[PDB]
DNA sequence: GCAGACACTACGAGTACATA
């Protein structure tokens, strides 16, 4: 039937075939479930990877409708998780046996980064008692923050970025199951944005679908509001090119015609100090000047003086590198 | 605290060698008839890193997942280690270099490591660096510096590439 | 009752200066329908003067009739917090960095307390209240954002009139949601003049010289001016034009602790310039005031070619001690850099 | 002259103003022809209490009486309410005044001596335009 | 070279161009029952290991009881007020004047051992009230006031009941209040208390240490310390050179119990002889200590006296010591209170500089992480007092101060702020909003003063001039709208005097200013006397009102 | 019968009232004839409409009687910590939608969390937000509202579709307020509304209170420049030209007695740093000198939006100015 | 049948710390 949902909840992987990118780790999980070996898992990674998807579709694919109640313990940073949850439901959970049928139960906790040190410390000898009992799942963005003990306990799989080639395919998916028209540069400026999220490029589609009704490489950067390559490229070739005063009325001509925000112009300015063959005097400077700037937007400071700023730190520089020669 | 230290023999276990490990390994691998090839048990002896329950988690992880234990069906599922990277990236910062310091922080970055990650291995290894107390002490202090504006919200690769230019010009400002 | 309260104006038609500001305010409030007001300037121009005008051209004379009203709020940490506040039967006065830190909790339960409810009697009073926010710089970032839902959401009965010095430490919201007024300091003409008025109504003759002295010392500030005019008139009553004017201690002791400063620059020295420091910073002088008191005390020793290196050195140390917490590092790092940059100058 | 006045027992009013106490932190008063409607409107859910045509009781207190026509509906605070109803025993009855703007005027008639009065203002109305 | 003159064939390029229009081009692509130091523990007077200035001064306060106790007349720098409180003779209630005896010092040293084998040479019985107890001040009190207050149930021949109190330092304030309530009733205290603890210096305990007999304990010393390990081996039948014993005794920090708990575990049955490499190895016998903060910054502020010259190895010795030490900011503000009280070499002050750059992190760090909730901040400021040791190392001898400069101007603050408020809370409210307190402090209160002392003849009013009595009425009038007023005060020396209720003066007026000439007695004897008759002058004109 | 200011008189009452937002209000309006809404993060500079865009559509998709039963707005007025975040937040997204429109309007199934400033929210109760907005994705919505969106944490910006209000151009802020101004029979002239447009930098409820504040000192007569020069706290061209005498001068008693004399005039350091910004970039000064100068400018403008003192921050911008302007001399 | 005494858990209050 058809649902009033968001496009990143009402398209979810809720089996393993379903995910894209990372097919080793799935192919270990899997292999872990069919032989009924499964260990205390520690899935870590950047956010809308596919972690709580997994720890889903393999709960939906161990357990029954029928039971998934009883076998299945799932807590995450919107329930309170202290030392007397520890101490109290989670560890009653683990110590006592079934209801309705014998199996091994599940604990996932979601989040776990978000634990304090205590309920993390006392969670040691619930997960290294009750193993045979009960298995434990912790998924976490932030692995620093999740003791080095409780690392130790669970075998821990990195769900790094989604890769764009992989990332194509599901989006194809979801784009011929919502019946939209989307060209080629707007699937690359969707699987671009992205960055290694599908959560984002799910958005970002629904975003532009909503607003548009076609997805362009266009319409997805005027939904965003992200800049162009070519804005990008012109904005240092004015840069790097010609004196203050020029450069700074070409650039906020560009601003206003637009509606460019300085921080997306920044990180694509970054991104390209890079592949410009600088001096290694010069990149350090453009590299702490950029990151002074970045650092002043960050509150309520007025961004005409910082878009000055930023093209001061390449003016600076343009003599410096042509008499460097 | 001292008294119950005063109170009991204090013993100290150290972190375990490769091939205090490789024993314990051996021995678990000739009761599960294990498969495998040195490389392999080497690449586990890596990923490891002085933990016998991790080294124990990614043989079975590799055993269950691939059958076999070569180096890269274990890397296939393992990780390499953060700070064995973050020590060359570091050196780097050290020689001013900060090309190749970009190229091991933009390795890290698309790994998938968030920025309080990284910024946490650069202070564990610039804790322990060998280098000059001085350069050290403002190494540290940068790295502070930066770790605020990591924690108040403005946590990019622009502001890690900046910690690393601002890490190389400490080496060149007496 | 000093000069500084017995002969201030009443209405905004009785004002000595700014007038053409006096006729806008009146012609801005008779409608009703005036904005949010943000007074700022220097202290001692006549803001708060200027406010109280305000409200009594709003409703009657009946502004005038104050009263302290005590209020005990519990912070998140149960921490029970009494705050005072100057109230009538119009308008309340509410000053919430006297509660610190816990200023928002000043903005989030005893203000929106104020502004939910509408008014018992509407017919002596008129459709809305006033509420006035003292020292409106002051207050941290966290009570600025729970003060800006509040200043839109009931607007309609509440109007608010925050009153501040700078509004730079006032937040773009909001600053976005009032209509900023302008209040400049009095120029030397205008504050002589007052001083000339204030003393035929008290019967007295003031020589010109004089009270271009006192306008030049007091700096623009017409609070201080009036102090000192009352005085020199309690302390000599024969108005020469070379009396001796008195001054205040901490300014004195200010210009005792720059010329230690600069007297020798030695460890030594600095550990009683930091004594001098914690004397100043315990009679409750704010620390950006002794910075400025420093930095116009140092200026008058350095030569020409250290001023602006000395005056970016306290501008950085300035934004460091805000940064921070602790007032005394940031102050004893300034006198050190400036001990350094003045014992380099000198040897070379 | 208020556009509705009631007559209420006492000690009812203050047990009808601690049982929203436990419900929400500002109770709505309204009052038609047929009596005074009390409600709770929070998180957990309406506590809607009513009193209507009590005359038929042999204590002349518990006379629950309408005098006006126009029937209005205001919002008031709690801990107001909660600090006028611990006046209670001073007055066998008590009387609620309200108006269209004219704020809650709540009076006991205490014996003889005289009489006390609570002038409550009602709450800002949401923005409910259509 | 990055930068071409000629572009690129092949690859990508970007321009750069200078102010001067020169392109240029870019790339852009029982023996064994029991522990040896239960077996091996003194059971005698003439077998301990503490101080013999301590077990002597131990020994002669709980004779000092003999009289009161047993009703017997006769029993058979730090020192001197010690031996002065030896001899400082009795209270008329035939008891000594420290009625209470504190042991305190570091652990492992023999203090419960010394408090039980007293006690029992004395002929007292012990009775223990140690940390696993309740501690709540009524079981406190109901222990306390059993084991003093009665006698033995064994009728005559029953031994006195001598009460230690092991582990005072981590009993609440409370039952330390009840304590001394018990120690100060005059329900006479006839037992001696003995209080055993490990740190003198906690908050609970100052209250007790201006009252009890205050016995420190030295650290036991090596020899007698190699000697008795050196009895315990040949006892065990365990061989070891004094070499090796020496160096375990310097690496347990002059530990008994844990020097005897290392040979337990280094003998076993295996081998009789100790090597120097067991004990040199970190795995067996090392613990942390817990430094003291004097300890700490002579570590930082002074250099180790000449392997160990190695900077790193300083480096990190520092940096544990002052990670391991613990409060934190009592450290910083001893660096901060010590560091300018040293013979600098940096003339330039450079290194000033940069330590005061360092505390401003430090102060960054703490405001940044108790305002965005982010503590993973708190592993820096662990490297302040490191950083200081890289500063200020000297060969010297440096006497550091415990610090007190940052709480007295806290406190002097917060006074200043309650004298500002009792201040503004006496003005009438159509006044006070007129003017903030804080400009009310700046601006109107100096010369506020100058305003209410004018020169005034110590002459009645009624030789005053008719301009004179309008100044004084005046001076009244302003006196009375602020609420202030002369009262007397008392001397020491004998003087009344003439103050403000409010003190103001102490809060316009400065230590190194000029001097200003005050007012004199008869002046504000006027001053008070002309305040009463004009306040009930208003209250007549009041009521003649109304 | 009372009088109310046109902030709130002209607030957008639909969702075709807000202006030069396009992309977001056409979203808006495909959620409004039944597209499946998304998480929304409104975030940009204050007054561009993020508030009223909001309260509009969910005017519009509620209707008046279920506003208090399909709306929880959450601003940073009231206490929003974790618990705040664990019970309300959570047990408001658990509740059933139930309640249809009476006029016969079609009512949207889920209900709506309106986060408002969600930028003094913590990192824990915003991490807390996360499975509540996952999980009850079927029944309720999340609109988290803020000016930066590097202080809402990652999983957060993950889960919302992030749409930025960009500033208001002059072309539709000319055209609203000259709506405005026609709807109140008020007169402005073309070099006046010119000036407002430019006062006001895209700050529509800074453009609207000026122009209210100016008809009402004005009395509703024609509004001409200098009243907006007035009332906008625009320093002359004067001040300036003597602020860059005296730095040109390479005195610095003359620098300290203009800085002394702008502050004792009570104008703003952000409206001197705007001005002088505009000076510097507008002039025929060299590139370096140009450089230095605006990298000082957003220092000083980087200060001051941390609370520093507006006197010592301009004298260092001055003494700077005054260094670059007497290094060529 | 009703007043007094017993332990019982829920709740209010004070304090510390949060890093490697
Ligand atoms: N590998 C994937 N394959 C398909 N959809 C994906 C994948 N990863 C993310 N998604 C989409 O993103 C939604 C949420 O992904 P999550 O399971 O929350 O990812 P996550 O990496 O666990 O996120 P965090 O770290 O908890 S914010 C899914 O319901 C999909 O719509
Ligand atoms: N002369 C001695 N020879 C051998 N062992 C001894 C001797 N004196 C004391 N000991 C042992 O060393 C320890 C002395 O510590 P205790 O007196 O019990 O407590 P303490 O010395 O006060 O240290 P703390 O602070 O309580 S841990 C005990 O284990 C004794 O048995
Ligand atoms: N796009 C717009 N279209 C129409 N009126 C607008 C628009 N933006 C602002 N306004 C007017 O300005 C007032 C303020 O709008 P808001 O929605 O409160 O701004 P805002 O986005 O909330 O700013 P912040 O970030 O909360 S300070 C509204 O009540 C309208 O009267
Ligand atoms: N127009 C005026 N005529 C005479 N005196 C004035 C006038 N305006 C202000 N003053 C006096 O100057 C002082 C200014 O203080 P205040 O009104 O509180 O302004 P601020 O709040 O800026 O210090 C007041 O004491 C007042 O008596
Ligand atoms: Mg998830
Ligand atoms: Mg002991
Ligand atoms: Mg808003």
């Amino acid at each position: 039937k058809i649902r009033n949902l968001p496009w990143v909840e009402k398209y979810r992987p809720q089996t393993l075939n379903d995910l894209i990118s990372h097919q080793d780790i799935l192919s270990t999980i899997q292999k872990f479930i069919n032989e009924d070996r499964l260990p205390h898992l520690l899935l870590y990674g950047p956010p809308g990877t596919g972690k709580t998807s997994t720890i889903l579709a393999c709960a939906k694919q161990l357990y029954k409708d029928k039971e998934f109640g009883s076998m299945v313990l799932e807590l995450n940073a919107s329930d309170d998780r202290g030392i007397d949850i520890i101490r109290g439901p989670i560890l009653s959970f683990a110590s006592t046996r079934t209801i309705f049928k014998k199996g091994f139960k599940l604990v996932i906790l979601d989040e776990a980064d978000a634990m304090t040190q205590d309920a993390q410390n006392a969670l040691r000898r619930v997960i290294e008692k009750f193993t045979e009992n009960t298995r434990f799942c912790l998924i976490c963005n932030y692995l620093s923050k999740i003791i080095p003990a409780l690392q130790s306990r669970c075998t821990r799989f990195r769900f790094g970025p989604l890769t764009p080639e992989l990332m194509v395919p599901r989006l194809e998916h979801v784009v011929e199951e919502e019946k939209v028209d989307i060209s080629e540069d707007g699937m690359k400026a969707l699987v671009t944005l992205s960055s290694g999220d599908m959560r984002r490029a799910l958005n970002i589609l629904q975003s532009t679908n909503m607003a548009f009704g076609k997805v362009t490489e266009e319409t997805v950067y005027t939904c965003t509001g992200h800049p162009l390559k070519s804005d990008i490229a012109n904005i240092l070739d004015w840069m790097l090119n010609q004196d203050f005063t020029t450069a700074y009325r070409n650039i906020t001509e560009l601003k206003t015609l637009k509606g460019l925000a300085l921080h997306d112009i920044l990180t694509e300015i970054h991104l390209f100090v890079h592949r410009v063959d600088f001096p290694s005097s010069v990149r350090i400077h453009l590299l702490t000047k950029m990151a002074d700037i970045e650092y002043r937007l960050s509150v309520g400071t007025n961004e005409k003086i910082q878009l000055s700023s930023l093209i001061a730190a390449f003016q600076v520089t343009r003599d410096l590198i042509v008499a460097e020669a | 605290i001292e008294p119950i230290q005063s109170r009991c023999a204090v013993l100290r276990y150290t972190k375990l060698t490769d091939a205090q490990i490789l024993t314990r390994l051996m021995n678990v691998i000739e009761k599960e008839r294990v498969p495998y090839t040195d490389d392999g048990l080497e690449a586990i002896i890596f990923t490891a890193q002085g933990d016998m329950r991790q080294a124990l988690n990614n043989l079975q992880s590799t055993f269950s997942g691939f059958g076999f234990i070569n180096s890269e069906n274990v890397f296939k599922v393992c990780d390499e280690p953060h700070p064995l990277l973050v020590k060359e990236m570091i050196q780097h910062c050290v020689n001013a270099n900060i090309d190749e310091a970009y190229k091991i922080l933009a390795h890290l970055w698309h790994l998938g490591y968030s920025p309080e990650d990284i910024i946490g291995n650069i202070f564990r290894v610039c804790k322990t660096f060998q280098m000059a107390e001085y350069l050290k002490l403002e190494f540290i202090k940068e790295i502070g510096y930066t770790h605020m504006k990591i924690a108040e919200g403005v946590n990019s690769l622009l502001q890690m590439a900046g910690l690393l230019a601002r890490l190389c010009q400490k080496t060149m400002a007496p | 009752s000093l000069w500084v309260d017995k002969y201030r104006p009443c209405s905004l038609g009785r004002l000595d200066y700014h007038k053409e500001q006096a006729a806008q305010l009146r012609n801005l409030v008779q409608c009703g329908d005036f904005p949010h007001l943000l007074v700022y300037g220097p202290s001692g121009a006549g803001k708060k003067t200027r406010i109280m005008c305000i409200l009594r051209e709003l409703y009657g004379v009946g502004v005038e009739k104050l009263r302290i009203e005590h209020q005990t709020i519990t912070t998140p940490s149960k921490k029970k917090i009494e705050i005072s506040t100057i109230a009538s039967n119009y308008h309340l006065e509410v000053n919430p960095s006297d509660a610190g830190n816990s200023d928002r909790v000043v903005i989030q339960e005893m203000l929106k307390t104020v502004a939910q409810s509408q008014q018992l009697e509407t017919n002596s009073q008129r459709d809305f209240k006033v509420v006035l926010l003292t020292e409106v710089d002051k207050l941290t970032k966290d009570a600025q954002h729970a003060l800006r839902r509040t200043m839109e959401k009931y607007m309609s009965t509440c109007r608010l009139i925050l009153c501040c010095n700078s509004t730079s430490k006032v937040i773009p919201p909001i600053r976005s949601r009032c209509l900023a007024v302008r209040v400049p300091a009095p120029s030397i003409e205008d504050i002589c003049h007052v001083l000339s008025t204030v003393c035929k109504k008290e019967g007295l003759n003031l020589p010109s010289q004089l009270a271009h002295r006192l306008a030049e010392k007091s700096c623009r500030n017409l609070r201080k001016a009036l102090l000192m005019c009352e005085a020199c008139r309690v302390q000599q009553y024969p108005f020469t034009a070379d009396q001796e004017i008195p001054e205040t201690d901490w300014e004195v002791y200010l210009r005792e602790t720059a010329n230690a400063i600069v007297s020798q620059q030695t460890p030594q020295r600095l550990l009683e310039v930091r004594g001098r420091l914690y004397e100043l910073l315990t009679h409750c002088i704010p620390p950006e005031i002794i910075m400025k008191g420093l930095l116009s005390e140092l200026l008058h020793n350095c030569d020409g070619q250290l001023k602006g290196e000395v005056a970016q050195m306290a501008a950085y140390y300035e934004h460091r001690l805000q940064l921070g917490s602790k007032a005394i590092y940031h102050l004893e790092a300034f006198v050190a850099k400036f001990m350094a940059l003045y014992k380099k100058f000198m040897e070379d | 002259e208020y556009s509705c006045v009631v007559k209420m027992p006492s000690g009812e009013f203050a047990r009808i103003c601690r049982d929203l106490s436990h419900i929400g932190d500002a109770v709505v008063i309204s009052c038609a022809k047929d009596g005074v409607k009390f409600s709770a409107s929070g998180e957990l859910g309406n506590g809607n209490i009513k009193l209507s045509q009590t005359s038929n009781v042999d204590k002349e207190e518990e006379a629950v009486t309408i005098e006006m026509n126009e029937p209005v509906q205001l919002t008031f605070a709690l801990r107001y309410l909660n600090f006028f109803t611990k006046a209670t025993p001073l007055s066998s009855t008590v009387t609620l005044s309200m108006s269209a703007d004219v704020p809650l005027v709540v009076e006991y008639k205490i014996a003889d001596m005289g009489h006390l009065k609570y002038y409550l203002a009602p709450k800002i109305e949401d923005e409910e335009g259509s | 070279n990055p930068v071409l003159r000629r572009p690129p064939i092949l690859e990508d390029y970007v321009h750069v161009t200078s102010t001067e229009g020169v392109r240029a081009y870019l790339v852009l692509r029982a023996s064994s029952h029991c522990l040896w130091v239960d077996e091996f523990a003194p059971r005698h007077y003439t077998e301990l290991l503490s101080d013999d200035f301590t077990n002597r001064c131990l020994l002669k306060w709980l004779k000092l009881w003999d009289l009161v106790v047993f009703g017997h007349e006769r029993p058979s720098s730090h020192e001197q007020v010690l031996e002065e409180m030896l001899e400082a003779g009795l209270d008329p209630s035939q008891r000594p004047k420290q009625k209470v005896a504190l042991l305190c010092g570091p652990p492992g040293l023999g203090k419960t051992t010394l408090a039980h084998v007293i006690a029992r040479h004395a002929g007292y019985s012990v009775v223990e009230m140690n940390a696993s107890d309740d501690r709540s001040p009524e079981v406190f009190r109901t222990r306390i006031e059993a084991a003093t207050q009665m006698e033995s149930v064994l009728g005559a021949g029953g031994k006195p009941n001598c009460l230690v109190i092991d582990e005072i330092d981590g009993a609440p304030v409370a039952a330390i209040n009840v304590l001394l309530s018990i120690l100060n009733r005059k329900g006479l205290l006839m037992r001696p208390i003995i209080c055993i603890c490990n740190d003198q210096f906690a908050p609970s305990l100052r209250q007790l240490k201006q009252q009890a007999f205050l016995l420190h304990f030295p650290p036991t010393l090596p020899s007698r310390l190699v000697q008795r390990l050196q009895e315990v081996s040949l006892r065990q039948g365990m061989r070891a050179d004094p070499g090796v014993l020496a160096a375990l005794c310097e690496k347990t920090d002059n530990d008994i119990r844990a020097c005897i708990n290392t040979l337990q575990f280094l003998y076993s049955r295996g081998q009789r002889e100790l090597s120097v490499r067991d004990v040199q190895a970190t795995r067996v016998g090392l613990k942390d200590q817990r430094r003291g903060l004097f300890s700490v910054w002579q570590e930082v502020f002074q250099l180790p006296r000449a392997s160990l010259t190695s900077a790193s190895q300083r480096f990190y010795r520092v940096l544990h010591a002052a990670a391991s030490a613990g409060e934190h900011e009592k450290v910083v503000q001893g660096l901060f209170d010590n560091f300018l009280r040293l013979r600098l070499r940096d003339s330039s002050l450079g290194a000033v500089c940069v330590a005061l750059d360092w505390l401003a992190f430090d102060d960054l760090l703490a405001g940044a992480a108790h305002h965005s909730q982010s503590f993973q901040l708190l592993r820096y400021p662990p490297f302040l007092p490191v950083a200081f040791h890289v500063l200020f190392a000297s060969s010297h001898t440096p006497r550091i101060t415990f610090p007190s400069s940052q709480q007295e101007a806290q406190n002097r603050m917060s006074q200043m702020r309650n004298l500002i408020q009792t201040l503004v809370s006496g003005i009438a409210p159509a006044t006070r909003s007129r003017a903030t307190p804080q400009a009310l402090l700046l601006d109107a209160l100096c010369l506020l003063l100058d305003i209410l002392a004018p020169k005034l003849r110590p002459v009645s009013t009624q030789l005053y001039s008719t301009r004179e009595k309008q100044q004084l009425a005046s001076l009244v009038g302003t006196m009375l709208a602020y609420s202030l007023t002369y009262r007397q005060e008392r001397t020491p020396d004998g003087q009344y005097i003439y103050r403000l209720e409010p003190n103001v003066e102490e809060l316009c007026r400065f230590p190194e200013l000029p001097a200003r000439k005050p007012l004199t007695y008869q002046t504000k004897q006027l001053i008070a006397r002309e305040i009463e008759v004009e306040k009930m002058r208003r209250a007549e004109a009041s009521a003649r009102v109304e | 019968a009372k009088p109310v200011p046109w902030v709130e008189k002209y607030r957008p009452k639909c969702v075709d009232e807000v202006a030069f937002q396009e992309e977001v209000v056409a979203v808006l309006k495909k959620s409004l004839e039944g597209a499946d809404l998304p998480n929304l993060l409104f975030y940009g500079p204050p007054g561009t409409g993020k508030t009223s865009t909001i309260l509009a559509a969910a005017r519009e998709l509620f209707g008046p009687e279920l506003f208090r039963l399909r709306v929880l707005e959450l601003n940073a007025s009231d206490e929003r910590g974790i618990q705040v975040v664990r019970e309300k937040v959570k047990n408001f997204a658990q509740l059933t939608v139930s309640g249809s429109r009476s006029d016969g309007k079609p009512c949207p199934p889920f209900k709506i969390v309106i986060l408002d400033e969600a930028d003094s929210m913590t990192s824990a109760a915003q991490a807390a937000l996360r499975r509540t907005m996952e999980k009850e994705s079927k029944t309720t919505r999340f609109c988290l509202i803020c000016n930066y969106v590097s202080r809402i944490i990652e999983p957060l910006t993950s889960r919302c579709s992030k749409f930025r209000f960009k500033p208001l151009s002059d072309k539709i802020q000319q055209q609203r307020l000259l709506d405005i101004a026609k709807k109140e029979n008020v007169k402005i002239s073309d070099e006046g509304i010119a000036y407002l447009v430019k006062v006001s930098e895209g700050d529509l409820r800074k453009a609207i209170t000026f122009l209210q504040s100016a008809t009402r000192l004005t009395g509703g007569k024609e509004i001409t420049e200098k009243v907006i020069t007035d009332i906008a706290g625009v320093i002359p061209a004067e001040k300036i030209d003597g602020v860059f005498a005296a730095c040109q001068s390479g005195s610095f008693d003359k620098l300290e007695a203009v800085v002394k004399d702008l502050i004792d005039e009570g104008h703003a350091a952000t409206q001197l740093v705007n001005q002088l910004h505009d000076v510097v970039v507008e002039n025929n000064l060299s590139d370096k000198q140009k450089s230095i100068i605006t990298e000082k400018l957003a220092e000083v403008d980087k200060c001051l939006a941390d609370g520093a003192d507006e006197h010592l921050q301009l004298i260092s911008l001055c003494a700077t100015v005054m260094q670059q302007l007497s290094q060529n001399c």
